[PDB]
């Protein structure tokens, strides 16, 4: 049995975070075409 | 779940921790 679900019958329940792995990495892929893209300017008004 | 008593008074329940097995029904992670 893994150390996951054994901490988690003792009261220790780990909760899952908001924005997924997913979510996450497609933030990062705007950010990157802004700045290849556009530059400097999709943080300061528009792209 | 609330979304406020001045708006309404239906209410959602969350069971962290479960799979809808052993408790609209919808299962999330």
């Amino acid at each position: 049995r893994d150390l996951i679900c054994a901490q988690k019958f003792k009261g220790l329940t780990v909760l899952p975070p908001l924005l997924t792995d997913e979510m996450i990495a497609q933030y990062t892929s705007a950010l990157l075409a802004g700045t290849i893209t556009s530059g400097w300017t999709f943080g300061a008004g528009p792209a | 779940i609330t979304p406020g008593t001045n708006t309404s008074n239906q209410v959602a329940v969350l069971y962290q921790g479960v799979n809808c097995t052993e408790v609209n029904v919808f299962q999330t992670r």
